[PDB]
């Protein structure tokens, strides 16, 4: 009982088994001279280790020592909170969880068909996670395929303005040169003059169209952005679910046979 | 029957290298036509389409414009061609005005291939030389003077203290202190001789070489002294001259007289790169000495006119900027009298699949690195569709409790189908210390790569700049007057009380997890516990017991220093009673080592006073080598500061202006991250610091940019347009576009960034070469053009590789060089080539080329015989024979044997990417080194992994007969009990060293390497080096650990 307990396993990959659990879940670990037993309870995404002394029968975290083994102090931390013992620990050991992963893995004894199905979920985990990544980049090209568009405008804008502004300048230092003569050189002059400000309005006409053009592809692009996100979080929450069971059937298996070699065929 | 005919119906064939894009040349496209359209805008109004080269100066194109002009209506409007400068719209969108008329038309990045012509408002044409200055950062000064943001106005003004102090460190004792400014003694840390380099000399001596040039030039004379080591520069360059100047019609007296007038007028350069001996140091100390002795080399050093020397300096001349609390008595934090409640209010821009999510919320917590409370979320309103809840979230601390650096982390979420859809974090206060109340509106960031947790308060304080992401805005209490955070004077008077307090309670209470009996006495137990504590990793997460025990003997732990980081994460950081005195310890607790004290500067303690004291540890200790070593560590754990103005960004700054290496490199750091948002603006306000103080190196920066920018587009057109096109078709353009003049020009004088030491004077093209590599990496080589050229190489060539990432690689060749330091410095003699890595861009670098050395692919391909059957085992060892001839040969194994030893242990360390033949070097010498490490900390174990604990450098035989001479069953020799007896001794002694590599690994967090984004990622170190064991289990683990990799050899 003792050597299963549920909780009971006996650093690193007690933090891996703690990953991504609610405020509450908890197991016990085992240098000997420096402790024996040490609790690891989760408590809002962070980790808090309690140490757990074993003396002449006894054990306990430091003075209450009056419960004679391992399990008789975590069962009644689960129905009761920690603030007693030390202040700032007004939570409970609310999650036992570590179950030996057999609610689900389809109960399956078979030893090697359960080998099998962690192939099958690594794999599609394995393609999952490349469609995440591919699209992650895509977001983040687009991210910045965009901005580079939103300044082209600013500048396209810009270059308008001076444009905008060389149109209106001819006006006045033209039509000096109108009034005063007339005359001389009449048609032969206005009219040369009247080309180069009829190229001008025309070219700002091009450019304007040319900055519209832009405007419409960058919705189009900002469309598409919406729509990788979109489905980024789509694939999200299958593929921690998609590890989940591979974490399951990984640990089922190496329960009973240990066989930790014997696993990189599969994954 | 292969596939029990099973048709994947969606299949349909229709339908390396990546990192892009950008544009270059002009709005659309990389490279503008060779010759081109360009619209003149002339002050009178007309416009004159300009047919002009590509690559023709402004001065030019005026020039003509003003010939072409008088064809035109209004000539006699226009003044002379003298009173008018060119101006135009850029890509960044600015109009610029170009004052540098010998610029080229494809250099100039215009957006539209048009130019205005105007007469030149702005009177200091001198100071519309921030052009300089944004060219250098890539984006433009003025995209600063419109931010409205007071910090970031706060940070440029304040942030020129630092800069003018600096300055006046330079013109001090000028000349000289210019000099060595520019050109500083490159030494090592310690004076001190390693017993396996003393050995390489005469009982402490070595033979150099003092070159020389009298007239006119083109004649230098060897002068090959016999000086001790550790003499100086000054001595050697007496006995140089000495030398020299004896003659048969000199007298010794003589002598005497003519060498102290000529001692002093010289000084001792490099021959071959712009090192050079200022300083006195033993000439063993500097760089270049230490090198010449391993690799069994003369040194040989010029004897250099410090008046051609102070020729070549131009003064730096600080110019200060155009750029050149006041409410009253405010509220004290610790008055008001409330719990912390947030109001959320509404996310606008949520992108969710409906069929596919439930339900989504935000969710909340304040943290500090880690948490001051319970968690909390708000209920799952508006599912999705428009999502708002306009709640008041409610915090279980009071706000006088909030520490000072205290932050708010929140998260859009999912729905056990939990899962983040956006975050982002808040400084809780600003950087005046003001408590943020009002309402805020946050732009969120997406969630990275492999976080799958909640809440993410490890990534940066402030909003995403980019408009269009989840804008989830919200409101903080008003309390009627604006808080601040109490001043220190109030802080030390609170903590004297709380001690006071101490004191008087009943025994009686001093049994509840704090205090005890001890008082001033303690027990030799409980002082026994400490030291044990203390000497653990920063990973070996502490527990409760610990944190109460090391928090009650707080006061005993300022005999024990470097227990300080321990002690920190016991700290009740919501009791500002226990923060308050924390705060008085820290105020004058011992400094520590540099070592110890980078650790806190990681995200984990943000405190400002714990990372002031840290900065103050580097003050005192860390030497400008020691700083230089560790830079991209320190330039990184920027990310994890609060505000922009702070004391390491002063620590900095000002070091970098001080000394032009660390400038160097503190330059292409910052520059570097350039493009990731997360840093932008920190970095770009930091870098117009750094341009507007460095003195001239601001120009020369600016060719090594001009420089970069032509490399990204050339290899850029052939990444893109040039693919599906022959090596022979991609050089003929390569060559091409490299004779154009605008290149010429833009790639021929400059210095290297891998090293600005080295000169890089013409290319020789004949030698530049697009590699085999699809990711299309050019070789270039470049004619050093020093005076001694000859003596150190004649020729200069380093990789530059447009796709990629180099920052894994930069920092895996870093750890390999501190490994290297580690393990010599402490006499033992492992040979690691930490080949030289530059990353400048968005996966964009430099990698320098070590010439004489192959692929061990290669060494089998030229021994492979007649008609392709099976490559040799001995074609290795055939081939380093070949080489090594003679008392060489013996050597040469050694050297093998050597630099295997480490960069196995090393490799194993790590945990590196798999070795095998095509990524493991072997040079002529004999020595081994390996390239393109892949991912770092067992990368590739996100798929499956687990326990792996894998050998990556696997010695085949190949390896083994080498070590072994020539024998068969190489694994029984003495030749091979050395070394494994090296691989033992040189892996217990990184493990002795552990803490830092592990803070090394943790400062590394902040940049966004997708192999180090959380703790955990360093933590495989951990299980490598065997850290939770006794050394003797440590050695044991590793000989198991590598006996199971070649099954058989290691007891
Ligand atoms: C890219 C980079 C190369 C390098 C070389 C040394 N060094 O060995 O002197 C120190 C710091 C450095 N950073
Ligand atoms: C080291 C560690 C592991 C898990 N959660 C944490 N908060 C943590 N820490 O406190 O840096
Ligand atoms: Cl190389």
């Amino acid at each position: 009982s003792l050597q299963d307990a549920e909780w009971y396993w006996g650093r690193e990959e007690v933090n891996e088994k703690l990953r991504d659990t609610a405020d509450g879940t908890f197991l016990v670990r085992d240098t000997k001279m420096h402790g024996d037993y040490t609790l690891t309870l989760r408590k809002g995404g962070n980790n808090k280790l309690i140490k757990i002394f074993h003396r002449d029968g006894k054990y306990g975290f430091s003075d209450p020592l009056t419960f004679s083994s391992v399990v008789e102090l975590i069962n009644h931390y689960r129905n009761e909170s920690l603030a007693q013992y030390n202040p700032k620990l007004d939570v409970k050991l609310l999650y036992p969880v570590s179950k030996y992963q057999q609610d689900q893995v389809v109960k399956e004894d078979n030893i090697e068909a359960v080998g099998k199905k962690l192939h099958e979920y690594n794999t599609q985990f394995q393609e999952k996670s490349r469609e995440y990544d591919r699209l992650y980049e895509e977001y983040t090209r687009t991210s910045q395929e965009i901005q580079m568009k939103r300044t082209a405008i600013e500048a396209f804008n810009e270059t308008i303005k001076i444009f905008e502004e060389q149109c209106q300048t001819q006006e006045r230092y033209s039509k000096e040169y109108i009034e005063k003569f007339k005359r001389e050189g009449n048609e032969k002059e206005i009219q040369r003059i009247m080309h180069n400000y009829d190229k001008l309005k025309s070219r700002i006409s091009e450019i304007i169209d040319s900055r519209r053009r832009l405007e419409e592809d960058l919705k189009k692009q900002a469309a598409e952005y919406r729509e990788i996100d979109k489905r980024m979080n789509s694939i999200k929450p299958d593929l921690i679910q998609l590890r989940k069971t591979r974490d399951q059937y990984l640990m089922w298996l190496t329960q009973k046979g240990v066989r930790q070699k014997k696993l990189n065929e599969w994954l | 029957s292969y596939y029990h005919h099973h048709h994947h119906h969606d299949y349909d064939i229709p339908t390396s290298m990546p990192p892009r894009p950008s544009s270059g040349e002009l709005w659309g496209i990389h490279l503008m036509p060779p010759r081109i359209l360009v619209e003149c805008l002339l002050p009178n109004g007309m416009i004159v389409t300009l047919e002009c080269l590509r690559e023709a100066t402004l001065i030019t194109i005026k020039h003509e414009l003003f010939k072409e002009a008088r064809k035109y209506p209004l000539h006699q409007l226009l003044q002379d061609e003298s009173s008018y400068i060119f101006v135009s719209v850029t890509q960044e969108a600015e109009r610029e005005e170009f004052f540098d008329e010998t610029r080229r038309l494809c250099d100039l990045r215009l957006f539209q291939p048009f130019l205005k012509v105007i007469e030149p408002v702005g009177n200091r044409e001198e100071k519309i030389l921030n052009r300089e200055i944004g060219f250098a950062i890539g984006m433009p000064v003025c995209e600063f003077d419109m931010v409205k943001d007071p910090e970031v106005q706060d940070f440029r003004r304040n942030i020129l203290n630092v800069c003018k102090e600096a300055v006046d460190l330079r013109d001090l004792n000028s000349p000289h202190s210019r000099a060595m400014y520019v050109y500083p003694p490159n030494v090592e840390s310690s004076p001190e001789l390693p017993k396996h380099i003393y050995n390489k000399l005469d009982k402490g001596q070595i033979i150099v070489v003092i070159w020389v040039i009298v007239s006119p030039n083109n004649d230098k004379q060897k002068y090959t002294l016999k000086i001790n080591h550790d003499c100086v520069p000054e001595q050697v360059i007496a006995e140089a001259i000495r030398k020299k100047t004896r003659s048969m019609l000199l007298s010794s007296e003589q002598l005497k007289l003519c060498v102290l007038e000529y001692q002093g007028k010289y000084i001792l350069k490099v021959c071959g790169c712009d090192e050079y001996f200022l300083e006195k140091y033993p000439l063993s100390q500097y760089k270049y000495i230490r090198s010449c002795i391993m690799l069994g080399r003369m040194p040989n050093l010029m004897l250099m006119a410090k008046e051609s020397l102070y020729s070549q300096l131009p003064m730096d001349c600080f110019t200060m900027p155009s750029y050149s609390n006041g409410e009253t008595s405010t509220k004290s934090l610790w008055v008001i009298n409330s719990a912390l409640r947030i109001k959320i209010l509404c996310a606008t821009y949520v992108n969710v699949n409906i069929r596919d999510i439930d339900k989504i919320y935000v969710r909340t917590g304040i943290y500090h690195g880690g948490e001051p409370l319970c968690d909390n979320v708000n209920t799952q309103r508006v599912p999705c569709s428009n999502p708002r809840w306009n709640e008041w979230l409610n915090y279980d601390i009071y706000i006088p409790d909030l520490p000072r650096a205290a932050r708010l982390c929140l998260s859009i979420c999912s729905v056990e189908e939990h899962c983040p859809l956006a975050w982002g974090n808040i400084n809780l206060f600003d950087y005046t210390d003001t408590l943020v109340s009002g309402k805020m509106a946050l732009n969120l960031w997406p969630v990275p790569h492999g976080l799958e947790d909640l809440l993410n308060p490890i990534g940066v304080t402030g909003s995403n700049p980019n408009k269009e992401t989840p804008c989830l805005e919200l409101e903080f209490d008003w309390f009627s007057s604006v808080v601040k955070f109490p001043d220190m004077s109030v802080i030390e008077e609170h903590a004297n009380w709380s001690v006071s307090r101490e004191a008087g309670f009943s025994y009686s209470h001093a049994g509840l997890s704090n205090r005890l009996a001890r008082d001033n006495e303690l027990r030799e137990n409980d002082k026994e516990q400490l030291k044990a504590i203390s000497t653990r990793d920063p990973l070996s997460e502490i527990t409760e017991q610990e944190k109460d025990f090391l928090w009650s003997h707080r006061h005993y732990c300022v005999t024990i220093p470097e227990i300080l980081p321990k002690l920190l994460l016991s700290v009740k950081w919501n009791s500002r009673d226990e923060v308050a005195q924390m705060y008085c310890l820290v105020k004058d607790w011992p400094p520590i080592k540099p070592e110890q004290a980078m650790e806190l500067l990681d995200c984990n303690y943000p405190d400002p006073m714990v990372r002031g004291f840290a900065v103050r540890c580097l003050e005192k200790y860390l030497t400008d080598d020691k700083l230089s070593q560790y830079l991209i560590q320190l330039v990184q754990v920027l990310k994890y500061e609060q505000y922009l103005d702070n004391l390491l960004v002063r620590f900095l700054l000002k070091k970098a202006l001080t000394n032009q290496r660390i400038g160097h490199f503190f330059f292409w750091h910052l520059k570097s991250e350039m493009h990731n948002k997360t840093v932008s603006q920190r970095f770009g306000l930091l870098l117009e610091s750094y341009c507007r103080a460095c003195g001239m190196y601001l120009k020369h920066l600016n060719r090594q940019v001009e420089a970069m920018e032509k490399l990204i587009n050339l290899t850029d057109i052939l990444k893109q347009e040039k693919k599906d096109e022959t090596q022979k078709v991609q050089m003929k353009f390569l060559v091409e576009q490299m004779r154009r003049p605008d290149f010429m020009d833009a790639l021929q004088g400059f210095l290297s960034p891998l090293n600005p030491a080295h000169q890089l004077g013409n290319l020789r093209l004949e030698e530049c070469r697009i590699m085999s590599s699809a990711k299309r990496p050019l070789w270039l080589n470049w004619e050093n053009p020093d005076i001694m050229s000859e003596l150190l190489f004649q020729n200069n060539e380093i990789i530059f590789k447009n796709g990629d990432d180099l920052r894994q690689d930069m920092l895996t060749l870093q750890i390999i060089r501190i490994m290297e330091n580690i393990w010599q410095n402490q006499g033992l003699d492992l040979r690691m080539l930490p080949y030289g890595c530059l990353s400048i861009g968005d996966c964009v670098g430099l990698i320098e080329v070590v010439r004489n050395s192959h692929t061990i692919m290669q060494i089998q391909c030229k021994g492979g015989l007649k008609g392709a059957l099976q490559f040799n085992s001995h074609t290795l060892h055939q081939w380093l024979k070949d080489k090594n001839k003679g008392e060489i040969y013996d050597a040469a194994i050694d050297l093998f044997t050597r630099s295997c030893a480490g960069y196995c242990v090393a490799t194993f360390i790590l945990g590196i990417g798999d070795r095998h033949n095509s990524n493991i070097m072997v040079k002529d010498d004999g020595q081994l080194f390996h390239i393109d490490f892949g991912h770092f900390l067992d990368h590739k174990k996100k798929k499956f992994g687990y326990k792996r604990e894998r050998v990556p450098f696997v010695l085949t035989q190949d390896f083994l007969i080498v070590i072994s001479k020539g024998a068969q069953e190489c694994t029984k020799t003495r030749e091979f009990e050395r070394f494994q007896e090296m691989c033992y001794k040189a892996y217990l002694a990184i493990r002795q060293h552990a803490n830092l590599f592990i803070n090394l690994f943790s400062m590394m967090l902040g940049s966004g390497m997708p192999e180090l984004q959380s703790f955990d990622d360093i933590a495989y170190i951990r299980k490598t080096l065997a850290l939770d064991k006794t050394e003797q289990e440590a050695l044991e683990y590793f000989m198991k650990q590598m006996n199971d990799a070649h099954h058989g050899g290691w007891t």
